RNA sequence: UCGAAGGUGGGAUCGGCGAUUGGGACGAAGUCGUAACAAGGUAGCCGUACCGGAAGGUGCGGCUGGAUCACCUCC
RNA sequence: AUCAGCUUGUUGGUGGGGUGAUGGCCUACCAAGGCGACGACGGGUAGCCGGCCUGAGAGGGUGACCGGCCACACUGGGACUGAGAUACGGCCCAGACUCCUACGGGAGGCAGCAGUGGGGAAUAUUGCACAAUGGGCGCAAGCCUGAUGCAGCGACGCCGCGUGAGGGAUGACGGCCUUCGGGUUGUAAACCUCUUUCAGCACAGACGAAGCGCAAGUGACGGUAUGUGCAGAAGAAGGACCGGCCAACUACGUGCCAGCAGCCGCGGUAAUACGUAGGGUCCGAGCGUUGUCCGGAAUUACUGGGCGUAAAGAGCUCGUAGGUGGUUUGUCGCGUUGUUCGUGAAAACUCACAGCUUAACUGUGGGCGUGCGGGCGAUACGGGCAGACUAGAGUACUGCAGGGGAGACUGGAAUUCCUGGUGUAGCGGUGGAAUGCGCAGAUAUCAGGAGGAACACCGGUGGCGAAGGCGGGUCUCUGGGCAGUAACUGACGCUGAGGAGCGAAAGCGUGGGGAGCGAACAGGAUUAGAUACCCUGGUAGUCCACGCCGUAAACGGUGGGUACUAGGUGUGGGUUUCCUUCCUUGGGAUCCGUGCCGUAGCUAACGCAUUAAGUACCCCGCCUGGGGAGUACGGCCGCAAGG
C-alpha cells in the first residue's frame, strides 16, 4: 500500500535542439520517428 | 528527529492518560488544534486552550476523568503514518470498536469522524482511531 | 544460553582446522 | 521489518521438501524386485521386516515394505508400489501394493481385505 | 548479394563414470583414554598460534554465560 | 548476481529504397551514442486470459471441460497465388524416416474423426445423420460439411431413485458373552396384511419442424422418452473403522514372534492397538488407499510475527543512491476524494424468477466485473511551486574538564648480566622432591658499569574516546565534548543498501632490538600411562620502524534519531538564587554525564524500568526447527595463515 516513486526515460525529438540538459519540458505523444523514439518536444516550460 | 507530530500528540495523551495526568502541555499547530476540537466535541477530552510559548503558542489539553477516578480515554492508535499512508473511499470507511469508537478522517470537508463523513459521502485519509 | 551449544560449535571448528591442516600441500599442488 | 524494508527484499515462503522423488508425479509406479529379504528395525521395536529392492519405471532404484501376512516375492517380479512411509524402518517410504500385478493377496484375510487385496468369500 | 543444411576451429556451460582419496550420519554389547556438566577435581568459553593416538595441552589478549571467601574481636 | 557489465545497424541525423502504413525495416554517408544494480546481458522454467480450487478475508495454487487471443502442422529455410497465408489434408529446396523401381528415377506426412503399435499407474467406437444450428458453392431446386446434432463404452464426476411398508414377543432357532442367573443380536426373523417405484412383459407413442420443399413429402436420436395395463416382495449392499486425537468393546489365538502404525506408540501366555469372530459406529452404490494443491500454519506475519538470555543488532563510524522530514502564508489540483460518461464479451459467481416429475442442469433479469480512460467538483492531508519564522541543526563569542591522538626528548625503582671487594658451603625449587646452579668460589652483602621492557603510590566501578582502547615527566602539533550569552544562518535535519575508513590479541613480510616473560622443544617429578597440570632451562613471539591480516564472550550478548511517562539516593563537569559564617557536599534550581534502588508499564520467566527491555514515529541490519554447515562447489580478497 505504500506510495512508491517511478522513474522512466523517453526519447523525444526537437528540431532545432532548444533544450538543454536539465530543463523542464513538455512531451506530446506521436507516431514512431526511429526505433525508440515516440516524443515530440512541446516546449521548455523551464530552462536550467 | 521529531517525524510525525500527530503521533507524538497521540502519545503524549496516552502517556498522561496512563499516568492519570490532568493536564497536557504540547506546541500547537492547526492539525493538532483541529483534532483537539474533533476530541472534545465528541467527549473524549475535558476541554483544550492554546497560550503562547517562548517561541511559538503551546497545547493545553484537559484530561477527562470519571467520580471514580476512571479514564474517558480507552485507547488512541494512529492509522495513517508517514511512509505507509492509508485513505480510505465514502464507503469503506474504518469502524472503532465496532461503531463505539471514533476515527478521525480528514477529508477536503475539513476534519470529520467517520459517522459524519459516511453521512456526507465523503473519503479522505484516516487519522487516527479513539475509542 | 547453555555452553553446550559453543562446545558442539567448537569441536566441529576444531576438526574442521584439523583437517585443512592435515591437507595444506595436497590442497596447494591441486590448486 | 520496515515497509520499506518489505517493499525492497519482500517476503520468501519457505521451500517444501518434495516427498516420494521416485514415483515422478504419479500415485503408483510398476517397478522389477531387484532382491527380496528381510531386515530388522530400530532399537526400541524388533521382528524381522519383509523389505524388497525395486527398480521403478522412473529409473530410480528404491526399496519399499511388503505389507501383510505371507508374501510370494522373488526375483524379477513384477510389483505396483505406492507412497507410505514405516516408522520404524529408517529409509523406506514406498509399500507394495497387494493383489496388483505379480504379488499376490495375502491368504485368509478377512477384515480390511481391500487394504490387502484380498477377495470377498464366494 | 543474402541465404538453410553441411564442413573446419578454438573456446563457454551443464551433467554421468573414474583407480585412489576426504569428511558426514546412524548403529545395545568392541578397543583406548576422562575432555565437559558440582570449584567435574588445572574454572569454563571466544579469536589466534604451535604441539599431540584421540578427546586435548600450552602461550597471548578478552568475557562471566565462574564456585568459595569461615572466624573477623573497637564501636 | 554462486549471471555486472551489454550493444556497432548498435543509438541518432540526412538523402534514397521499401511497405497498405510509421519506423535501422533496408541502404550510403555523417555523428557517438543507447541500455544497466528501479537488475541490463545471461541461465532455468512457462502458451496468456475469462476462469477453476482453497481461504473469514487478504492471500496461495492452478489454466482440465467451456469461451477469447497467440504459436505451430515430420525438422529447417523460402516465396508464389490471393482481399486475406504459421497456407494441417498447397508449392520449392535441404535433412531424417517409410515405401515402389525395369536402378534411370519416383511417392508420403493423424498435433482432423475413428483406429493401430509403443510409452505409461492411467484415459473410449475403425458408430448414426445432415433431421436442427453454423459454413462453402449455386438464381434456385440442390450438392458438400468426422463443424455439428446424437448414439456406444468407462461408478470418472455431480445429482436423483431403489433394494420394500404396516403389524408382529415376558421376545423362536442359531451365533456371541456370561457371575451359569441371564444378556445381546432383536421388531430383527418367522408369520398376517399392503404397495408396487426401478427393473420384466404387452399396447399406444412424442416435442424438438410458425422449419425445409412447390412438392406431396420430410426426425439421426427412435419406436427411444413417456403414458396406460399385468404379475409378484417378488430381480437388487457393500466398504472402512472401533487406545487417544476421533462415533464406536468383548472373547478366542499368538507372545519382543507373526505383525500393526498418521503421530504418540502397541506385540514378554491373562493385547479394548496384532489375527479371527460376535457386537458396534460412520458412510452407502459406494467405501478406503496413494499422488497433488489450499486450510489448519499468526509457520514469510500488508491484514498479521519477531531479534538481552529461546534463531535473530553488522566490531564501530563516515557517507552515495534511496526512504523519511518542524511552524506558517498563497497557489496547483499530481496523489487523495465526490459525481458523471465510455469501457470492463459471453459464459462463470451471487440474488430473484422460470423450465425440465425434483435435483444436478438449463434459461431470463439484476448485481458483480474490486480496474482503466474522458469531463466536472473539493482542497483537510501528502507532494510541487513562490515566500516567511526560529523551538531542530549548525556557526560565533566567553569559560571549563579530561590516561582523546601523534612526535620528540627525558626520570627513578626493580629484574638480568659484566667487573672489583668481603665472604664461606650451600643455593634454588615443591604438597614432597629431583633435574639445575656452586665449591674453578655460588647464594648473601657492597661499589661501579651495560641494556631492555613496564611505569608502584596517585588510581576508583573515577575521566576521556565511535568502537578497538587510553594513565612516569616535559615540550610541540592536533581531534572531540560540555556550560553560558544567545550575536549569526534560517530546516541547511535523520537514517543509510551498496562503498570507504578505523579496528584487541595472535599471526605474516623487510630491517633493528632482545632485560623479564615465554608457545614449540629439552630434561625432572607425579601417574597404570603422562605427548598435561608442578619444577629447571628455554626458541619464535612479546618491543621499535614501515607495511599486511581483518577476526574476538570486537558483550550492555541491548542499531541509530526523536518526544513523552512517580520518585529516592551516590558520584563527575558547568552555570546560578537564597541560609550566609559566605570558611562549608550549606541548601535550592538548572544543563550535560555516570551508578544503585525502586513505581506505572512490559516480559515465558529472570528481569528492564527517565541511561527502558515502557508508550510511539522515521530509517537500516538480521531470524524462520536441530544436525549436515558457516562446510562443499564457484567467486572475491590475502605473501601465507586464512577471511
Amino acid at each position: 500500500g505504500k506510495i512508491i516513486r517511478t522513474t522512466k526515460k523517453v526519447k523525444a525529438h526537437d528540431e532545432n535542439g532548444e533544450a538543454g540538459i536539465g530543463d523542464r519540458v513538455s512531451l506530446m505523444e506521436t507516431r514512431p520517428l526511429s526505433a525508440t523514439k515516440r516524443w515530440r518536444l512541446v516546449e521548455i516550460l523551464e530552462k536550467a | 528527529t521529531m517525524t510525525d507530530p500527530i503521533a507524538d500528540f497521540l502519545t503524549r495523551l496516552r502517556n498522561a492518560n496512563s499516568a492519570y495526568h490532568d493536564e497536557v502541555t504540547l506546541p500547537h499547530s492547526k492539525l493538532k488544534a483541529n483534532i483537539a476540537e474533533i476530541l472534545k466535541r465528541e467527549g473524549y477530552i475535558s476541554d483544550y486552550r492554546t497560550e503562547d510559548a517562548r517561541v511559538g503558542k503551546s497545547l493545553v489539553v484537559q484530561l477527562k476523568y470519571g467520580p471514580s477516578r476512571e479514564r474517558s480515554i480507552a485507547g488512541l492508535r494512529r492509522v495513517s503514518k508517514p511512509g505507509l499512508r492509508v485513505y480510505a473511499k465514502s464507503t469503506n470507511l474504518p469502524r472503532v470498536l465496532g461503531g463505539l469508537g471514533v476515527a478521525i478522517i480528514s477529508t477536503s470537508s475539513g476534519l470529520l469522524t467517520d459517522r459524519q463523513a459516511a453521512r456526507q459521502g465523503v473519503g479522505g485519509e484516516v487519522l487516527a482511531y479513539v475509542w | 544460553g547453555s555452553v553446550i551449544k559453543k562446545r558442539r560449535k567448537r569441536m566441529s571448528k576444531k576438526k574442521h582446522r584439523k583437517l585443512l591442516r592435515r591437507t595444506r600441500v595436497q590442497r596447494r599442488k591441486l590448486g | 521489518p520496515t515497509i520499506q524494508q518489505l517493499v525492497r527484499k519482500g517476503r520468501r515462503d519457505k521451500i517444501a521438501k518434495v516427498k516420494t522423488a521416485a514415483l515422478k508425479g504419479s500415485p503408483q509406479r510398476r517397478g522389477v524386485c531387484t532382491r527380496v529379504y528381510t531386515t530388522t528395525p530400530k532399537k526400541p521395536n524388533s521382528a524381522l521386516r519383509k523389505v524388497a529392492r525395486v527398480k521403478l519405471t522412473s529409473q530410480v532404484e528404491v526399496t519399499a515394505y511388503i505389507p501383510g501376512e505371507g508374501h510370494n516375492l522373488q526375483e524379477h517380479s513384477m510389483v505396483l508400489v505406492r507412497g507410505g512411509r514405516v516408522k520404524d524402518l529408517p529409509g523406506v517410504r514406498y509399500k507394495i501394493i497387494r493383489g496388483s500385478l505379480d504379488t499376490q493377496g495375502v491368504k485368509n484375510r478377512k477384515q480390511a481385505r481391500s487394504r490387502y487385496g484380498a477377495k470377498k468369500e464366494k
